């Protein structure tokens, strides 16, 4: 059959990791699949325009860093830039 | 009428030599006024191994 | 040996890199940008999965209905501004009745 | 009562020049190309005659439409011409070369020299340790083409001061130089500097005053008046000392019994109890803080940094340099090298202990000699006679070094390079002598 | 008088292109600025070229050989706020601190981006 692309198992077992005794339904998997590619194209576009506004021809951590510091209203960005910097330091550590 | 001779300080070098039977061990002790090297008999080396003495232990 | 495990993250980093290559955003892509995307994505779904979890134990249900994420997303102003313009299928209306509209 | 610092005052008179009738073409010229100051003069004189920082300005006048050039002490005449001073040293090396030519022209004009077809005097030059081939190549180019000098010789300033304080040229000792931008340890055997065991730590006076600058920027982020580099230099010079034991001094310097005596309050120039909170002790000392007083928020408080910034030399991990300390590097040199078993000092090590010399520009900080004597007594075996020699002014012993070297004509000819040797061997040539750099390979 | 004294200093130290000090023949070429950042890499490439030509010879005293080995003893931890003895390191932003109240009113409410030149002093960024 067709090889459909969906991150439903990823959200399913971070749900299982943080909530070990909680269930879920297939409409929920479709609904935050719509969430995560909605924000994926939204912030992929944002950085794109921005970098092009900056006249840079690439996408490193800097453009997306200012995009996620600028885009969403608050709080989640304050934890998000810290946890993303911590993620790229465990990447460069490895 | 007895005497008391005491060496105390931080271990900086614990180098034993054999010939499975250890012959002796050169032990270096360091305090705030300098350092002093010591040769030791293997029985005191066995007692040192009993006390779990490594490099840097006073 | 996977790069997501090397980054210590759970959301995949090769999948978003694949979607970034042929997604026609930039002709050159850095290494840390898909990791940063996966990090902010993991943070966003971690936050609303905590919200859906406390809504689920507020209603005392083992399965998160989308209505649970409606009153999870309408209980904070940050996602009331981030997802205020959005329209949700089978979302309902949060309980909100004006004091003047109530009798007596 | 708080003290107020300023810029150093400008010189009322300009720098005089020597008489041209006293010049002779047989006397050599001694120069010391230091990172902070320039020392120029003859050899027969022992006292200095020209000391000035290496700087130059291009003052464009509106009425005459002519770019005037002010060099060194001539830059210390007006505040605007002091602020536009430009050093030729970029990093630990030199990069712009024409500035070196015009400051050398200024020194030659102010030395009272009337030459013809270039300077007829051989020159005596100090150079940094492990100096890069490009700057010595350009040095050979400028002296052998621009100035037509007959001879040249080179060496390290630390070894030159060591030879100054050991004029026999055959002694064994351990020299330590704390320069403006680097700190060097050279073990010297039989009057010859063993440079394969030399060690360098990337810290000096410039990094220390930059540490003061960004430490004061970080401690008081809401300070309104930007204070200049000279204020940082002066309050580093006047209010800093080496602690005798940094582990024990740091656990009691925040108590109220020390902050009444060991806190310096520096006033900027312009036209729920606080006793139990160490923030108020760290920021505003043992006196209560009033935010409405105009003179109050123009104040530094130097309580921890006075013993913190000289400890970067002893522990470079504070300054971000992943290097061993001065005491640990000296332990490595003295206890495990030159045939010295750890725990059994060789005679080379014993001779190196009795001739420990501290020199350089950054030895002016008090408490350094007592601290290094305490560390040396700490790690050496008991009974070793430790001798540390410190000059009254260790910023001038290099000029005494080339003065004693060129006065000693017997060993002066072993280090000189003429025009003929350079012309037959090119710029790529290494003169292997005792008091200078060695070959890059074996 | 104030604006005329610097003219006297300039005309006293006035020198020109055909000065009496530099030599008669010049042959002065152009010169690139050649900042000190690329100089260490230039010497590294040069010494690598020399060792690779020798490989197709042990160095004695270079810039990269005199330079100090790192410390064998562990470095003492210190609080980045006060320069005191550091006991605790915050897990959110990785700054060592000495006691509770600097964690309360300095380490917690600090602005983002202050961390990078906070840790620049010890080079932990």
């Amino acid at each position: 059959k067709t090889r459909k692309e969906s991150y439903a198992i990823y959200v399913y077992k971070v749900l299982k990791q943080v909530h070990p005794d909680t269930g879920i339904s297939s409409k929920a998997m479709s609904i935050m699949n719509s969430f995560v590619n909605d924000v994926f194209e939204r912030i992929a576009g944002e950085a794109s325009r921005l970098a092009h506004y900056n006249k840079r021809s690439t996408i490193t951590s800097r453009e997306i860093q200012t995009a996620v510091r600028l885009l969403l209203p608050g709080e989640l960005a304050k934890h998000a830039v810290s946890e993303g910097t911590k993620a790229v330091t465990k990447y460069t550590s490895a | 009428k007895e005497t008391k001779e005491v060496y105390e300080g931080e271990v900086t070098e614990l180098t034993p030599e054999d010939a499975k039977t250890i012959s002796h061990v050169i032990v270096g002790l360091k305090s705030a006024k300098g350092t002093k090297t010591l040769r030791l008999d293997p029985t005191i080396y066995e007692s040192i191994q009993r006390e779990k003495v490594s490099i840097g232990d006073v | 040996k996977t790069r997501s495990s090397r980054a210590g993250l759970q959301f995949p980093v090769g999948r978003v890199h694949r979607l970034l290559r042929k997604g026609n955003y930039a002709e050159r892509v850095g290494a840390g940008a898909p990791v940063y995307l996966a990090a902010v994505l993991e943070y966003l779904t971690a936050e609303i999965l905590e919200l859906a979890g406390n809504a689920a134990r507020d209603n005392k249900k083992t399965r998160i209905i989308p209505r649970h994420l409606q009153l999870a997303v309408r209980n904070d102003e940050e996602l009331n501004k981030l997802l205020g313009r959005v329209t949700i299928a089978q979302g309902g209306v949060l309980p909100n009745i004006q004091s003047v509209l109530l009798p007596k | 009562k708080a003290v107020v610092i300023d810029d150093p005052p400008l010189r009322q008179t300009p720098e005089p020049f020597d008489e041209q009738s006293a010049y002779n073409p047989q006397s050599p010229i001694a120069i010391d190309f230091g990172s902070s100051k320039l020392r120029a003069g003859f050899v027969n004189h022992a006292t200095p005659t020209h000391i000035f920082p290496n700087a130059l300005t291009k003052f464009r006048d509106r009425k005459l439409n002519k770019n005037f050039t002010f060099v060194g002490n001539d830059t210390l005449l007006d505040q605007a011409v002091r602020s536009q001073s430009r050093s030729p040293f970029d990093g630990p090396f030199v990069t712009n070369w024409n500035l070196t030519e015009e400051i050398l022209d200024y020194t030659f004009h102010h030395l009272g020299v009337v030459p013809d077809n270039g300077i007829p005097n051989p020159i005596l030059l100090t150079e940094r340790l492990a100096t890069v081939q490009s700057q010595r190549t350009n040095w050979y180019q400028i002296l052998f083409e621009t100035y037509n000098v007959p001879g040249v010789t080179f060496g390290i300033d630390s070894l030159f001061s060591f030879y100054n304080y050991n004029p026999s040229g055959n002694k064994t000792g351990l020299v330590i130089s704390c320069g403006h931008e680097d700190t060097n340890v050279i073990p010297v055997v039989d009057g010859a500097g063993i440079l394969t065991d030399a060690k360098r730590i990337n810290w000096g006076g410039h990094q220390a005053v930059d540490y003061l600058n960004d430490l004061m920027a970080l401690k008081y982020p809401y300070f309104p008046t930007k204070m200049s580099y000279l204020q940082y230099e002066t309050m580093y010079k006047d209010y800093c000392y080496v602690s005798r034991n940094y582990d024990e001094d740091i656990e009691k310097i925040l108590t109220l019994e020390n902050l009444d005596t060991n806190d310096v309050v520096v006033e900027a120039p312009f036209t729920y109890d606080w006793r139990n909170s160490i923030l108020h002790l760290f920021l505003r000392g043992p006196r209560p803080h009033d935010s409405e007083n105009i003179h109050e928020q123009h104040q530094m408080h130097l309580n921890v940094e006075r013993i913190r910034v000289p400890e970067v030399i002893f522990q470079p991990t504070m300054g971000g340099q992943d290097q061993a300390g001065i005491c640990e590097l000296s332990e490595t040199i003295l206890l495990k090298k030159f045939g010295s078993q750890p725990g059994k000092l060789s005679q080379t090590s014993i001779d190196m202990v009795n001739n420990v010399l501290i020199t350089g520009g950054n030895a002016k900080v008090p408490g350094l000699k007592e601290r290094i004597v305490k560390e040396f007594t700490g790690f050496l075996p008991t009974g070793t006679n430790i001798t540390v020699n410190m000059s009254s002014d260790p910023s001038l012993d290099a000029w005494k070094g080339m003065a004693a070297l060129a006065r000693n004509e017997e060993q002066y000819r072993k280090t000189v390079i003429s025009k003929k040797e350079y012309e037959e061997y090119g710029p790529e040539y290494i003169k292997e002598h005792k008091l200078g750099n060695t070959k890059y390979f074996e | 008088e104030r604006l005329l004294f610097l003219r006297s200093v300039g005309e006293r130290n006035e020198i020109g292109f055909p000065s009496r000090f530099k030599s008669a023949h010049y042959k002065k070429p152009t010169r690139r600025h050649k900042s000190a950042r690329q100089l260490i890499s230039d010497e590294n490439k040069r010494i690598n070229a020399l060792l690779t030509k020798a490989n197709k010879l042990v160095p004695k005293a270079t810039y990269f050989s005199v330079e100090a080995p790192p410390s064998i003893r562990p470095a003492k931890k210190y609080c980045d706020v006060t320069g005191l003895k550091g006991f605790y390191k915050s897990p959110t932003n990785n700054i060592r601190y000495h006691n509770a109240e600097i964690y309360q009113l300095i380490v917690k409410p600090m602005a983002p981006g202050v961390d990078q030149e906070y840790l620049k002093l010890r080079g932990a960024n």
